[PDB]
């Protein structure tokens, strides 16, 4: 349980951090003007996980 | 002049997003994040 | 400002803040 916590958090900052930069989720602030959720339902869904 | 110049302020604009990407994040975390709390000082206090 | 003058030549525009509510 410990351990299984430290692996989960670690995952998802390495997710986080590196998605932004892609042009994926950067492409996405300059027409829709915010998130829309997708920070919200990722740390929502690591929750659940 | 025509193409190459308004390209070298276009990369700018793009070159500067990875910025303010998340300065209104994390205000805007930590601004409603305290907005959770109470604020009257009955319904506060009630809280301790 | 920044999105002001970009404006004249591009629209690659930011982000603003308004109604964090």
């Amino acid at each position: 349980i410990e351990a299984i916590h430290e692996l989960v958090k670690n995952f998802f900052q390495r997710l986080g951090d590196r998605l932004r930069k892609v042009d994926c989720y950067h492409q996405v602030y300059r027409l829709v003007g915010n998130d829309g959720g997708i920070e919200q339902l990722l740390r929502r869904a690591e929750e659940d996980i | 002049a025509e193409e190459k110049y308004p390209e070298l302020f276009a990369t700018l604009a793009n070159d500067l997003q990875p910025l303010c990407i998340a300065l209104r994040q994390f205000y805007l975390e930590n601004y409603r994040q305290l907005d959770s709390q109470p604020r009257e000082i009955a319904a506060m206090k009630a809280q301790e | 400002s920044i999105n002001e003058c970009l404006k004249a030549m591009q629209i690659f525009e930011q982000l603003p803040v308004i109604t964090e509510s």
